[PDB]
């Protein structure tokens, strides 16, 4: 059934409602300024993809699900904590400017991220 | 709890979830009535716990 | 390779790659990782040679009757 | 210092235009905050209007059980009512979308990635950045979830959604909260009706209804009551900007109780006099149907997003200016040149937050706002008159980039007119944009079947394609939205149908790479690919479109639109409406330029293998610099007039019309492909990543959707006037864009309108549809790049819309700057 | 029987003696709080998924029970005391519900407390409300004051015809009917991936109505599971053997069915029971009328006499007590509308048409016999060569004084259907007794999927309306079309004319607001399950529910004031034009004369007098005409 | 007081009580006039704009 499968993905994309209230300051260790993660070019909501993890992972949990093992990456938000996650690691390269167009792989647009000094 | 409750019930060896059955006689006719509970649920005001 | 702000000493891939107008020519814009700064480098023979201004126009055209290069 | 003759003799024209336009032109100018963006950005000083999402919040939730026109009507009245409304020191024209000149708008409902995105978006708060953050956060916690985007995301197949909105593929959102729409012209802007009048027609329609199911009941009156609850939107809506355009006319009287100076005085009472004729009644002199035009378009930016301007200026506002300035001389020549740059002005003053896509994809515009000039009337005589003169003066004098101009070209044009268009050209404007009307008219007809009546009196859309203005022929929807990355096909080809980029397997498996036998295989490889892309596209489109009048409700478009008007339906209904649905498609180049290197250097050179192409691919040409040079050297390029290339492009069309010609819109017409670009060539150049045409991941597309690559074409514009002249414009394909750039130095002097007009010759005679000129010198715009302090009025054009170079992001400026200086002779 | 005598003697009866409930009844709480908290959690669904996600819901979590010796499971209630409450049916209901007295529970305040919370959440929410809504303020005023009428104008009230020839015959049951919901899903979903078109655009809806469909047969089936594993719960309590056996077989049979086709009697009747069960959790369902000789009928035959599986007196114990569990349904109806009964057909006719009567009919008329229930009376359909046992059987249990079986002359009706409806011949055999004077077939196109609760009309306030130029001292409002003054008349004939002219407003408006109901809902009332059981529906994913006549009130009263103003007034002259209504402006207040005289020389209907019967007969063709325009 | 007293109150009709509040902005790039309804009978509460007589 891989109707089941895109409905998790469409459901783990809108992770609005508490989540949209935690915007107002990211983790010490965050997605968003992880190496492994491709931000979305759709829009700057801080939605984005992770090069590592596939499928149904979690990190959320302090008993983190991890499944390298898949076809599809896993669906990860610029304010999303990091420190329970085995994978991350600090970007060496964070380029919060702006004023140029989408750079999935190495910038940063959102506001929250523009204090964030290597 | 309700593990510790005479009329919870599991539904399968492995299932954590039991339902509650409780023995009710009214004034015209006595049956049994059964609900979906957690088991992991606290009595709290559970007038029907039994040992 | 041997960017010329520092003496950084990565590989080619390391660089972060920007973007090339010429697409006929073998000469781009990357970015150091140690120093941040714009350089232009030659793909072809794979080394840095001096950083970008603004004002600087490198590529030239390879057609055109106006500016070629 | 920099006296006019200076200007002229060193070829300057943004500082000739300011030292020649009048005071309260330069004034008007200069007092326009840009809307543009910068990459991702904004302007430094812009802000974001709370006033409205507030207002529009607080009605809405006043109606809870109402439908969604009818409350949207209630809502939008509500906003009209309460909010801020502002006339600048020297304006003759009221009317903006916002609560201040230096305030964008807020589409509340447009999208909950949206809101995210304006409450992550830096500067465009207030001062008091924790209450403002505060503010919109309260908004978006209210109106997240229940937005009509999220309903389309949650109705369509969740495989559609989640890849559609992937930001890989498409370019669109499949609902009328971002997009524009079609205007009626012939129903509001005929002289016979105004706002009054279509609500005496709403109100004998509603008469009649109320009537029907008030008596005999029967099946009939079933449907009736949702068309009464739509009339009552449309007529409340209208009614809400006869009351708003009365709130103008009553500050100008105040205004002009202030002024100490006779002439503003006076001015201002005109100004209050025109918002008391208009929108209510019809207008009676240049000024009132300007001021009737901008309050439509305002009202419909009020009601949504609207990113494009469909007018034809000249056409509708022809027999008033004709009146005025020539009949009866009312005003002199020169206050019509003032109203004309200043309504132009006002145009431009237009700004709404848009999706990241938009922002990155319109470089220093808010969106592609096009007016028609020129053509033929319904009869098919020449359209043309004095009017068009003025716009084109004040297009020169004002120098503002936004509102180009696109004008239907006839064989019998006024060599006055023709050299007037020219010397737009020639100043660096970008635009007139010359199209070959009676091929147009063709295309029209062959696609959608228009008659050959509606199809003359078409105006462009948003960018370049043909749209009838009639009852039946205006598209009421941004169909177009199924807009499609086309070198997503070639790189799924070549990857398997798997995307780097959103670490998703996007297409399907064709087959796996690296063992493509012969050029028959990656063909149809290719074919697969388009085709899927097409129909993902295409569905998500039409049920957006289906769902729209639920979803989301436009109750001020149906009131200005014959068809809802008369049988009572929301505009964006396909109830009886011709279908006019086509695909966009970005960086169509690029596929058949693959194609052609693939042909040449594996199957007929042998010179690689197809791993070794793959594996370079793969590593992005690191360590195959000269892999890639002898892919790019080699491999024949499209504009270069040879028939290896040219073939392949003819066959993608081909299989690409055959495709539209299989699938239909929600009205059942066609979907043609129409290649440009715009700025995503440049929003899409990190999303594309190596093909084997040369580019690497990171560098920008190719400029237009015909035009040849960057440096690519080498014979010269004649070849890629023949080139380009092999497409059967009228059977291939909707439109093609051929951006193309001019010498100054040739063009300057007497000789260069011939030199011009022989190059229109010879595009009119090759039966190409459409060609844009760039006329800017390298020189300043690197001077523009190295201190921008001066160049606020250097205009380059990009792709279907000119944009000041100093707005525009820095590789765009890299890009275009690149762009072949082709000679004329 | 014993068991029989025990069931009938622990039954709460949910009839209404005098318009109002016994004592021991109550109103059920669980089942509205359930759905209200489904409600509330899927904000965005389209009514009919989230009626089904809501359904699915409270059968996961309302209170199921078994009674001491019950047979047969499943209950419309959280208790065998209690009543259902369509929570979402009509604003007007609800708070009807926090006004009534005496079905509330010991906490009488935190259970009107929790009522109170429940109708705030439910006002403004309403099917009904959003009829009113969309209807012009006007009418929806006067509909709502109360004095032209009540009425309902949803599917949460009204009666709804099965298609028992989908799902009963045998072959399919609810497993059959999710197998094909799936092929439908699969196709619709190959659809949505394939070629753009305008065709695949409805099939999205289409889709969420498809995975209604199957959302609320799974949730049934799990209800089900739910009371075999009681079953075998009391079956490890228990001691005796017998008891041990049939709550053993209780559990086979709620395995089996919905789940499945019945393999014997039991299965059937349980698998009957529980798909009407199901069916009245989603709306109020006024009638019942299901078969039981007919789609039974293989079955028993099979069981009892072709290979005697079962003891004969154990049939008739079994029917007794399917009976038994029909008679517990009950569930809140307005006062005006619990002043209906549920009606089976017997006998009748194949599809062929020869003698559909067998064994079970003499087995249902000895169950109802020894049971005694009133509420489920089954009219017999009698044909001209009924055997003369079953006829015998008829007439031995009408001697009882149950008052049924009532005879209906089927040719006639076979004729009546064939000639307004024009259904096929051979479908029109097969119909059952869907309102009090209809019939309806039960095949797939034959079927009437629903009908509507048929608002009430009262004939008297037009009279008022002409006498008082359409003002009513009741209320302070202007309803009823201002004609003329009733001083100035001319005859008779002119009084009948504003009469009339005011009773076709007055009907018109009632016609309008039942028609606009049952255009709109499909979108205000999703029905999931009655979409489910019939084949039009799954074969094309719509809703079920997709003419409307109201009953006449008071009529009688209005014709007696026209015979006695007819003849009085203006051909005996004994009182002026304007005595009666300076009498009827002081409710005849001061005029005791007046008034004795105007109802004693006024001849009361039923005088056998051409006079009076001209007037009656005037008044009711003139309405009739009217009707059938309509 | 209230917005009666303001300078910046006009009032729609000599007789109406609600009013249009209209101010004078000035930005670093143009200055113009803003009008805003108000109903006269507002207090001034929080506004810096205020200005009496
Ligand atoms: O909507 C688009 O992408 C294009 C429109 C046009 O070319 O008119
Ligand atoms: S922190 Fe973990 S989940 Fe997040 S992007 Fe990095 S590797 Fe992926
Ligand atoms: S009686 Fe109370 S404690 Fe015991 S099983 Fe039931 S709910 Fe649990
Ligand atoms: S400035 Fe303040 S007090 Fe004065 S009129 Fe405006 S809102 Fe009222
Ligand atoms: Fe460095």
């Amino acid at each position: 059934s891989r109707r089941d499968e895109w409905k998790k993905l469409q459901e783990e994309m809108t992770r609005d409602g508490g989540e949209i209230k935690s915007l107002e300051t990211v983790p010490e260790q965050a997605c968003g300024i992880c190496l492994n993660f491709t931000d979305n070019a759709y829009g700057s909501d801080g939605r984005g993809s992770c090069n590592v993890l596939k499928a149904g992972s979690n990190i959320s949990l302090p008993d983190v699900i991890i499944t390298r093992s898949g076809e599809n990456g896993y669906i990860t938000f610029f304010n999303s904590d990091a420190k329970y996650c085995p994978n991350f690691e600090r970007m060496k390269l964070i380029d919060t400017d702006g004023h140029e167009c989408a750079d999935p792989i190495s910038r940063r647009v959102q506001r929250q991220l523009s204090s964030i000094k290597k | 709890t309700c593990k510790e409750c005479r009329n919870y019930f599991p539904i399968n060896e492995e299932a954590s979830r039991g339902d509650c059955v409780r023995r009710i006689s009214d004034e015209r006719q006595s049956y049994y009535t059964a609900r979906p509970t957690t088991e992991a649920a606290k009595c709290e005001g559970c007038s029907d716990y039994l040992e | 390779m041997k960017c010329t702000e520092c003496g950084h000493e990565a590989e080619v891939m390391k660089f972060r790659y920007h973007y090339n107008p010429r697409i006929d020519a073998s000469l781009s814009l990357r970015q150091c990782p140690e120093c941040q700064a714009v350089v232009t480098v030659d793909e072809l023979k794979r080394e840095v040679l001096g950083r970008m201004h603004n004002g600087d126009d490198p590529w030239g055209k390879s057609a055109g009757i106006e500016n070629l290069a | 210092c920099e006296t006019v003759e200076e200007l002229r003799e060193n070829q300057q024209w943004w500082w000739l235009a300011e030292r020649e336009r009048s005071a309260r032109l330069d004034y008007l100018r200069k007092a326009t905050w840009k809307k543009g963006a910068l990459g991702g950005n904004y302007f430094d000083g812009i802000r974001l209007d709370l006033e409205y999402p507030t207002l529009f919040t607080e009605a809405w939730k006043k109606y809870p059980n109402d439908p969604s026109m009818l409350r949207r009507a209630k809502a939008t009245a509500y906003v009209l009512d309460n909010i801020s409304i502002f006339i600048t020191d020297s304006a003759q024209l009221v009317g903006y979308v916002g609560s201040a000149p230096h305030t964008i708008a807020w589409r509340v409902d447009g999208a909950s990635t949206v809101n995210s995105e304006v409450y992550n978006e830096p500067g465009i708060h207030a001062e008091p950045e924790a209450e403002s953050l505060k503010k919109v956060a309260e908004i978006n916690s209210y109106w997240n979830g229940q937005t009509a985007v999220d309903k389309v995301g949650r109705l369509i197949d969740p495989e559609d959604a989640v890849k559609f909105f992937s930001g890989a593929i498409g370019w669109g959102t499949p609902s009328s909260a971002f997009g524009y729409s079609g205007k009626n012209f012939e129903y509001f802007m005929k002289g016979d009706r105004a706002f009054s009048q279509i609500i005496a027609e709403i109100d004998e329609k509603i008469d009649e209804a109320e009537e029907a199911t008030i008596g005999t009941p029967s099946p009939h009156i079933l449907p009736l009551y949702d068309k009464l609850n739509n009339w009552h939107a449309m007529k409340l809506v209208l009614e809400a900007a006869i009351r708003f355009a009365g709130r103008y006319a009553r500050l100008a009287r105040v205004m002009a109780a202030k002024e100490t100076d006779e002439q503003r005085k006076k001015e201002l009472l005109r100004v209050a006099e025109t918002c008391e004729r208009v929108p209510a009644n019809p207008p009676r002199n240049l000024q009132e149907s300007l001021q009737y035009e901008h309050f439509v378009q305002v009202l419909a930016r009020y009601e949504a997003h609207e990113g494009a301007w469909p007018s034809r200026p000249d056409y509708y506002h022809g027999p008033l200016y004709a009146k005025d300035v020539e009949v009866e001389k009312n005003i002199t020549e020169s206050e019509a040149i003032d109203l004309v740059g200043e309504y132009m002005i006002r145009c431009s003053e237009y700004g709404s937050f848009s999706p990241r896509y938009m922002r990155e994809g319109l470089q220093g515009v808010t969106g592609t706002f096009v007016w028609t000039l020129g053509g033929v009337n319904q009869d098919g005589t020449d359209a043309c008159n004095g009017m068009t003169i003025a716009l084109l003066k004040a297009a020169r004098l004002v120098r503002v980039a936004n509102p180009t101009f696109g004008f239907r070209w006839h064989p019998k044009v006024s060599n006055e007119v023709l050299r007037e268009c020219f010397e737009c050209i020639r100043q660096g404007l970008g635009y007139p944009t010359l199209r070959n009307d009676p091929v147009l008219i063709q295309n029209t007809m062959h696609w959608y079947g228009h008659p050959l009546e509606e199809a003359r009196t078409w105006v462009h859309m948003a960018c370049m394609s043909p749209n009838p203005t009639t009852k039946h022929g205006t598209s009421p929807f941004r169909m177009a939205s199924a807009t499609m990355n086309s070198a997503k096909t070639i790189e799924y080809v070549l990857h398997n149908g798997y995307d780097r980029v959103v670490n998703m397997q996007m297409g399907p498996k064709t087959g796996d790479a690296r063992e493509i036998k012969d050029f028959e295989d990656l063909f149809e490889r290719w074919t697969v690919q388009l085709k899927w892309l097409m129909n993902l596209l295409v569905r998500t489109v039409n049920l957006g479109r289906f769902k729209d009048p639920e979803f989301f409700g436009r109750p001020f478009l149906s009131a200005i639109t014959e068809r809802a008007v008369e049988h009572g339906i929301d505009a964006v209904s396909p109830e009886g409406e011709r279908g006019n649905a086509w695909v966009t498609a970005f960086t169509w180049i690029e596929n058949v330029d693959s194609m052609a290197a693939i042909k040449k250097l594996v199957f007929d050179d042998k010179k690689y293998t197809m791993s070794q192409l793959i594996d370079a691919l793969e590593a992005e040409w690191d360590g195959y610099e000269q892999m890639r040079l002898d892919f790019v050297k080699n491999g024949p390029k499209w504009g270069n007039d040879d028939d290896y290339v040219d073939d392949i492009m003819l066959r993608c069309l081909s299989v690409a019309a055959e495709h539209s010609r299989n699938i239909q819109c929600t009205s059942g017409n066609c979907w043609p492909i129409l290649p440009e670009n715009v700025s995503g060539n440049i929003h899409y150049a990190n999303i594309v990543g190596a093909l084997p045409n040369g580019r690497r991941r990171g560098d920008a597309l190719y400029d237009g959707g015909v035009s040849p690559g960057p440096g690519l074409d080498k014979a010269g514009p004649t070849a890629v006037l023949k080139s380009v002249g092999k497409i059967d414009h009228v059977n291939q394909g909707r439109s093609f864009l051929l951006n193309q750039r001019l010498s100054p130095t040739q063009l300057a002097g007497d000789k260069g309108f011939q030199l011009w007009n022989s190059y229109v010759r010879t595009w009119a005679e090759l039966g190409i549809d459409h060609i844009q000129f760039n006329v800017i010198s390298d020189k300043v715009l690197r001077a523009a790049q190295n201190d921008p302090e001066g160049y606020q009025e250097v205009i380059v054009r990009v792709a279907g819309y000119s944009a000041h170079f100093i707005d525009i992001s820095r590789k765009t400026q890299d890009n275009i700057i690149q762009r072949t200086v082709q000679g004329l002779g």
